[PDB]
């Protein structure tokens, strides 16, 4: 019930997750833009 | 820097740790406008002016708009899984 | 060996499983043989 | 059963012992029609009608329940699994 996964298997895990948060910017396309001040509001 | 609305709600959601780290990363860009600094940083394979910076298990998503760094997303692997693909 | 279980291992389970359906979708138009066919 | 050409190109990649697995599972689909999930490691895919997947050690087949109608489609290892993405 715990898993364990080799180093070129985490490698290409990364990879995957490089092309998630891709896609995940990809749907802020038409997001306002803030500057710092307007972040922290 | 900019930051997309996103961010924000992405922000509710990191641990204090976290936010404590990505600060510091934005104070830093704050006086230099580079992300080049002891980041994990990588450009993303396949897309335009896109990067990831881990930070422990959270990436910070950035686009770089000519001279300017807008930070998109910052989200859990855990959470990257689900925009794949 | 790295550590991952498990709320991430299920996510890498159905990535796999959506690369096999697609892998499946190329099938689609295949002449589809009998039990006798196949050998 | 039914078996789509690419399940047969797909099978000339698998391991003696692999293919043994995967003809005792077509054996008893011959004898029966169906799966057995209780010795089976069995599971349908999410996003799609009618595609389920066997675990077979390292390697998953892929077949698609069309009504009464077993075809099985694909058998890949989890590394060739990987690259099916556009």
């Amino acid at each position: 019930k715990k898993f364990f996964i080799s180093r070129k298997e985490y490698e290409k895990i990364e990879e995957i997750l490089d092309i998630g948060l891709a896609k995940a910017m990809e749907e802020t396309k038409d997001d306002e833009l803030l500057t710092y001040d307007e972040i922290k509001e | 820097v900019l930051f997309a609305k996103t961010f924000v709600k992405d922000l509710k959601h990191v641990p204090g740790h976290i936010r404590k780290r990505i600060k510091l990363i934005i104070e830093e860009c704050q006086n230099s406008n580079s992300l080049n600094l002891k980041l994990d940083i990588k450009k993303i394979k396949g897309y335009h002016n896109y990067y990831r910076i881990r930070v422990g298990n959270y990436s910070i998503g950035i686009e770089v708009n000519g001279d300017t760094i807008i930070f998109r997303r910052v989200l859990h692997r855990k959470s990257i899984y689900d925009y794949f693909p």
